């Protein structure tokens, strides 16, 4: 506890997110609707807009 | 800072990173270089200011 | 994991070091958060730790 502010302990935690290559697992919340087809619509699918 | 030190090192191998030892500071302010690539390029003459 | 306040700047892309080169290597194409926060009143020993 004597060190300086550059010899002090930091606690680290690195997150790593991978692609959407594989099924999107992990995703945040957001409430999907549902599907409308043949028609101008804007889409948000898995992040893709 | 009216009289700052100026102390020329010359002639020697330089080390920098025991410079993190030396001194509780938290991270360099390299301008010009980086302050990872200071061990490979060799100089010429370097300064030191305090 | 928990380091010290000189070599948090070691965690990054493209950067070299201690624990950057022996310890912890991230891959310059590291798409991610980095997170460090002091923690002198729990890692830090009286006497040292
Ligand atoms: C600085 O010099 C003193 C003089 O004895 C020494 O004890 C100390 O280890 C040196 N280094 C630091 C980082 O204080």
């Amino acid at each position: 506890p004597t060190y300086g502010v550059g010899h002090q302990p930091y606690r680290v935690v690195v997150l790593s997110f991978e692609l959407l290559h594989a099924p999107a697992t992990v995703c945040g919340p957001k409430k999907s609707t549902n599907l409308v087809k043949n028609k101008c619509v804007n889409f948000n699918f898995n992040g893709l807009t | 800072v009216y009289a700052w030190n100026r102390k020329r090192i010359s002639n020697c191998v330089a080390d920098y990173s025991v410079l993190y030892n030396f001194a509780p500071f938290f991270a360099f302010k390299c301008y010009g270089v980086s302050p990872t690539k200071l061990n490979d390029l060799c100089f010429t003459n370097v300064y030191a200011d305090s | 994991f928990v380091i010290r306040g000189n070599e948090v700047s070691q965690i990054a892309p493209g950067q070299t070091g201690n624990i950057a080169d022996y310890n912890y290597k991230l891959p310059d194409d590291f798409t991610g958060c980095v997170i460090a926060w002091n923690s002198n009143k729990l890692d830090s020993k009286v006497g040292g730790n």
